[PDB]
RNA sequence: GCUAAACCUAGCCCCAAACCCACUCCACCUUACUACCAAACCUUAGCCAAACCAUUUACCCAAAUAAAGUAUAGGCGAUA
RNA sequence: GCUACCUAAGAACAGCUAAAAGAGCACACCCGUCUAUGUAGCAAAAUAGUGGGAAGAUUUAUAGGUAGAGGCGACAAACCUA
RNA sequence: CCUCCGCAUAAGCCUGCGUCAGAUACACUGAACUGACAAUUAACAGCCCAAUAUCUACAAUCAACCAACAAGUCAUUAUUACCCUCACUGUCAACCCAACACAGGCAUGCUCAUAAGGAAAGGUUAAAAAAAGUAAAAGGAACUCGGCAAAUCUUACCCCGCCUGUUUACCAAAAACAUCACCUCUAGCAUCACCAGUAUUAGAGGCACCGCCUGCCCAGUGAUCACUUGUUCCUUAAAUAGGGACCUGUAUGAAUGGCUCCACGAGGGUUCAGCUG
RNA sequence: UUAAUUUAUUAAUGCAAACACCUGCAUUAAAAAUUUCGGUUGGGGCGACCUCGGAGCAGAACCCAACCUCCGAGCAGUACAUGCUAAGACUUCACCAGUCAAAGCGAACACUCAAUUGAUCCA
């Protein structure tokens, strides 16, 4: 059943293709051990929220990152107006920096060339997003 | 709503505030969008001793206290205490009780928002005047120092000055606020200019601004409204006039603090700019700009300052240091 | 109301009428206070005993209430323990 | 309704059968399938996909010889006629396959891989590793259903213990036991997929109605919005 | 003075009472009225009323009357 | 029994040009571009001229099928006895 | 004088212009109206067949060359059983579906203009207006929204759609739909569709021939390989930051967009020359 | 359809029953089903407004100026007899609501404020 709902849930839910699906298993296998719900937020956030196609999400390994993870890069980068969501038509004024950039960097490299900010200012954001998070 | 009104002071922001601040501008702009932090301003007719050892158990410090020690290496006013956390901690103040007294013991508000007041060389017996006064925070800080001889608060909005009644009946006991003790106003600041001039040491001028932090979370009476519109693009001129109806009222060698929440330049530099220019030509009034900086090398350690501005003091917010923004411009009458 | 029954072919009473209100069988009709269990704690003193009154219903309002009950409320009724009881006649009424 | 199905003989034959066309309707009448109706009409020959088929009174292994490689309607793949013995049937024509070809059908696991001739059918067990195959059984003595289209082929992927991995020419693995009989070699009509239809009236010929006239907004659905998300959809440019 | 007008009785209605129908011959479920060959049981819904509508909204069931439009039920409303 | 689509077994397509065809001209046949007539009309959609197609995704006779919470559709919200 | 009709079969209708005698949407005292009487004769057509097994790869096109594709319209045998005959039914007409004796609808064979079938004018006059024709000086689109109609029979383009084809029966035939080709998604399979099919297949869709451009979120530098990094565990109160494993059997990306172009069109616009009330 | 109410139907899943199917319960989706789309403001988009109190505003008992132009309210503070009871009255033009109050019992030696608010059912 776990593997079954997992896959319907890419399938059906998430709207991925069965090469797509393939794929996913065999690069993130760690998508099966994984919790359904958080599954499914982590895809509606990189769909919605990133704004990520969903070649691109197979592509670029994205569900083998943590949520925390992705939340802690993506909300400081927007908050900076780095990382601009897409609008209806698709279409952004800035083009947004690419996961290779944001997730497949270190901490320290992220902040060197994407955030373009120090380590101190990323370590107390850190702080404020978790306590955000807590009272949901 | 169809389209939210916080979308459209980001969308303002952006276009204005990146070619004002350049590469700060992306440092600012996460600061704003995130938690504020708070100063906790200690109430001087509850018991001051007490609050003090509290909140230094809490690991807060008293900046003002540091500022005062590193003054004399004109004075701040007196009698304030204001203890907020170190750089880079997150750690916020458990909400204010009622005192033995019956008085609340501490009030949280923007550190920021006391440099105006500090600004303002408070000495004992002296008139004083807030044409925007409500809902309070600023004008709370005035009694406490407790050189207020008279003390006149005004508010255009009666539904804050409401507010100010509260906060000040919470906080100053009822023998401080005697007839013409202290004394508060529903009425136009504009035309206080012909009501009474010449008659105040001191005043200090908060005009409305486009609240930059509070515009971008609470969504209820933005400034950013479609519908409100109108009164953003008469806002520079309606800030000349009461900085202006201040300068009239404040008798010649008193000195005046105008104090904006906003980052634009519009409303902070050209308003100061332009009020000096109004008075020196319809009334023939010379007014000294007051240059503060000694006073903001002393508050580095709290607070970071844009050092670019011709006149006053911006007070940018810092990821480090999340205070609200606060320019203030310290100017003497001369004649 | 249901002027004939489909059963039995008769007038009915309406029940919430019942539920509310007392009839004397002098024809007057009492109820209570509207609001008198609300809010309490916001209300006066004065108020709150006026609120905690049986009152009589206008002329048209008893009209109302008569034709929505049958002929079996309006009857005279001899309980045991009525603390109604003495209200049931009028006594020096004229016109 | 009244419909009743064609598919009625009992007895086979090499003898073309008359075949009623559907029209993509059902028993009840209704439509099932759209897009089919009125070509050319056609004579159903029935094909036995049974390669190892001994004769009545005989056992074992046996040859046919190849009497004519003939166009069939039915299919996309050409069909041979084959004589064994006393008895003619149609089978499907591989990919190299001429008249007065003979044929092997046998039965015989070898221990010692035989050698795999194009027209020929064995057990996959018989059969080399990474030897092209059609017309493969699920079951042993089910008969063929899988790698029967035109040019289609199969490879035996690997023997382990009596079973056999085979790939179907849809690139997936298959599990098979080594006594099921697959013929050798790639099926006949090779580079049928690089035929043009030309016009629209051939298809009408082969008996394929046009699509629907109908537009679709997607094939696939929307996703569907989670409760935190939808503030972050429908974003208008300023 | 034309067109016309006029008429009284075929029959019908409600009750009461009484429990009705049913082959000249021949033909008649196949294309009925054509002599003659290898399978039934299964909640009614809705209008309508509630001044909208979404729970709900009388409808024969074993013979009058009375209990009684009472006890009860019910967006405790309409109403039942 | 009209019509939309299908099934079964049928029928029709002169003449001329064409390397030879969902080719061209052009009958019969099918359709209905434009104008005029007609508007209680010949007609609840016709007439005359002019047109589009006319070996084909063609036209058409017979019998059968799909039925309204539905059918059928080269989607016109088309057609399912004016 | 007309014949774009006729004769026959099919289907449909059912006595519906035969004889006699009567009263009486132009009329004949005659009608197809009323009543009575009579009539369609089988060879044509319909109405068929003992059983059980068993047989039936090779089109048609003058079927011979030649050439195919869409792959096709007609065949028996062995054994048993079997002896009585020409029954029954349709056969008429000026006819059916359209409320009518309706300028409409109506399959096939033969006649392709008739050997068969019919009559546009009740009589008169020669007004206007109206309709359909014919002819017109000089001019030749000056008309008009527009060369609509007529006369004449015409060139060169532009836009749109590749094309043949389909659509609102009864105001829209088109730029809409479909369409070859291309692309996306789904499916590893038998006895009622798909299909007696099987991934070069089938279904659900998008776009519209062809032809020419447009293609990386596959981990970075340095000299296939070392090393932090990414991912997972454990230590650590727990962490910071340390110890161990893996990323080396493979990856392609667009139901993406533009660009000319041959042919075609009762499509929309412009135009040459002629032509015509 | 991203309106409300549903999942009777279908499909899957889990738990019972039974020793895979069927049945009962629950969950998830698809497919539908039933029903509605308040009022003012040219009409449309962006807006504003709907209840209560004050002024222009009836010059002088009461009432009365729609629409408009402005303001404000959706609290708060002090008591803790802000207890109980009861003549007579007022009343926002109805009703429902709302307001004042003598005397008396019990205490002591029926608060300020212009509004500062919500019926029935039901829990
Ligand atoms: C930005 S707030 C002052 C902030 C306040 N002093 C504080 O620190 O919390 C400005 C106030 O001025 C009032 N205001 C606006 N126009 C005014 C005028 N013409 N005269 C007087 N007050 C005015 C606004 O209603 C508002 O309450
Ligand atoms: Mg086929
Ligand atoms: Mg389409
Ligand atoms: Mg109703
Ligand atoms: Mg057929
Ligand atoms: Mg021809
Ligand atoms: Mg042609
Ligand atoms: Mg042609
Ligand atoms: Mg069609
Ligand atoms: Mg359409
Ligand atoms: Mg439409
Ligand atoms: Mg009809
Ligand atoms: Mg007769
Ligand atoms: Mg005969
Ligand atoms: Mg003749
Ligand atoms: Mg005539
Ligand atoms: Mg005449
Ligand atoms: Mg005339
Ligand atoms: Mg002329
Ligand atoms: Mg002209
Ligand atoms: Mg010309
Ligand atoms: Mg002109
Ligand atoms: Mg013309
Ligand atoms: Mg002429
Ligand atoms: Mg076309
Ligand atoms: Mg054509
Ligand atoms: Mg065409
Ligand atoms: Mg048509
Ligand atoms: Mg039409
Ligand atoms: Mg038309
Ligand atoms: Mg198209
Ligand atoms: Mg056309
Ligand atoms: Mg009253
Ligand atoms: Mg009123
Ligand atoms: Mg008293």
């Amino acid at each position: 059943q776990d593997i079954n709902d997992t896959v319907r849930l890419l399938k059906e839910k998430c709207l991925f293709t069965v090469q797509q699906v393939t794929k996913i298993l065999h690069s993130c296998p760690s998508v099966l051990r994984e919790d359904l719900g958080q599954l499914e937020y982590k895809f509606q956030y990189a769909y919605f929220r990133m704004g990520i196609k969903h070649p691109d999400i197979v592509k670029s390994e994205y569900l083998q990152y943590s949520l925390t993870k992705i939340k802690q890069r993506h909300i400081y980068l927007e908050r900076l107006g780095r990382y601009q969501t897409p609008d209806k038509k698709g279409q952004t004024q800035i083009p947004n920096p690419l996961l290779k950039d944001i997730l497949r960097v270190s901490e320290a490299e992220f902040l060197a060339r994407t955030a373009c900010t120090s380590v101190e200012e990323f370590q107390v954001f850190k702080k404020l997003l978790a306590r955000e998070e807590e009272e949901s | 709503p169809k389209f939210p009104a916080v979308r459209l002071a980001l969308q303002n922001f952006d276009m204005t505030y990146s070619v004002q601040f350049g590469d700060l501008w992306p440092s600012i702009r996460v600061s704003l969008l995130s938690e504020q932090k708070y100063g906790a301003l200690v109430n001087n007719f509850a018991a001051w001793d007490h609050v003090s050892a509290k909140l230094e158990q809490l690991s807060a410090k008293d900046f003002v206290n540091e500022a005062i020690s590193h003054w004399e290496l004109w004075a701040c006013s007196p009698n304030l205490r204001c203890f907020t956390f170190d750089r880079g901690d997150i750690s916020r103040f458990p909400p204010a009780r009622p005192g033995s007294l019956g008085v609340m013991e501490y009030y949280l508000m923007d550190a920021a928002s006391l440099l105006p007041v500090l600004a303002l060389g408070l000495q004992p017996g002296d008139i004083v005047l807030d044409l925007c006064a409500a809902p309070g925070g600023k004008t709370l800080a005035l009694l406490q120092t407790g050189c207020c001889r008279n003390l006149a608060a005004n508010d255009l909005s009666p539904s804050r000055i409401a507010r100010l009644q509260k906060i000040l009946h919470s906080y100053v006991p009822e023998e401080i606020r005697d007839g013409n003790q202290v004394r508060v106003t529903s009425w136009d600041g504009r035309k206080w200019g012909e009501l009474e001039g010449d008659t105040y040491d001191r005043v200090l001028v908060d005009v409305p601004c486009t609240t930059d932090r509070h515009s971008l979370h609470e969504e209820e009476n933005n400034i950013f409204k479609r519908s409100r519109k109108k009164e953003r693009q008469i806002l520079p001129v309606l800030q000349v006039q009461l900085l202006a109806a201040g300068l009239l009222a404040t008798k010649p060698g008193g000195h005046v603090v105008y104090s904006t929440c906003s980052l634009s330049h519009l409303q902070n530099e050209y308003v100061v700019q332009g009020a000096i220019e109004l008075l020196a030509n319809q009334y023939s009034i010379q007014v000294q700009v007051e240059d503060l900086t000694h006073f903001r090398r002393v508050f580095m350690d709290t607070f970071c300052f844009f050092s670019s501005c011709q006149v006053g003091e911006l007070v940018i917010p810092n990821l480090m240091a999340n205070f609200g923004p606060m320019y203030f411009c310290k100017m003497r009458r001369l004649t | 109301l249901t002027y004939f029954s489909a059963r039995k072919g008769k007038r009915k009473t309406v029940k919430a009428v019942i539920d509310r209100f007392l009839r004397l069988h002098c024809g007057l009709w009492v109820r209570r206070k509207a609001g008198y269990k609300k809010k309490l704690w916001k209300k006066t003193p004065a108020r709150k005993k006026r609120l905690r009154e049986f009152v009589f219903c206008n002329k048209t309002q008893s009209k109302l209430l008569d034709k929505m009950t049958t002929s079996f409320w309006k009857r005279r009724n001899w309980y045991v323990d009525d603390p109604y009881q003495k209200y049931h006649d009028r006594t020096n009424l004229k016109v | 309704a009244n419909f009743v199905s064609w598919k009625s003989r009992t007895k086979y034959t090499i003898t073309p059968v008359k075949m009623r066309k559907s029209g993509g309707r059902d028993h009840t009448g209704r439509i099932r399938v759209h897009g089919i109706g009125g070509g050319h009409k056609q004579r159903y020959r029935m094909i036995d996909f049974l390669r190892f088929r001994p004769e009545e009174t005989k056992s074992g292994p046996f040859e046919e010889k190849v009497i004519q490689v003939r166009y069939d309607p039915c299919r996309s793949a050409d069909i041979a006629l084959v004589a064994g013995g006393s008895r003619k049937r149609w089978i499907i024509a591989t990919e190299n396959m001429q008249a007065g070809d003979t044929i092997l059908n046998s039965n015989h696991i070898g221990r010692m891989a035989v050698a795999a001739r194009e027209g020929d059918a064995h057990p996959l067990g018989a059969l080399p590793v990474g030897t092209l195959i059609n017309n493969v059984e699920s079951e042993p003595g089910r008969g063929a259903q899988y790698i029967r289209a035109a040019g289609t082929c199969g490879v035996l992927l690997r023997k382990v213990n009596g079973t056999a991995i085979i790939q179907l020419p849809s690139k997936r693995q298959m599990q098979v036991l080594e006594t099921c009989v697959a013929t050798v070699g790639r099926v006949s009509n090779v580079d049928h997929n690089k035929r043009v239809i030309g016009k629209a009236g051939r298809n009408r010929w082969l008996g394929k109605r046009p699509n629907s006239g109908r537009w679709h907004r997607k094939g696939g659905w929307a996703g569907r919005k989670i409760r935190p998300l939808p503030p972050m959809k429908s974003y208008v440019k300023l």
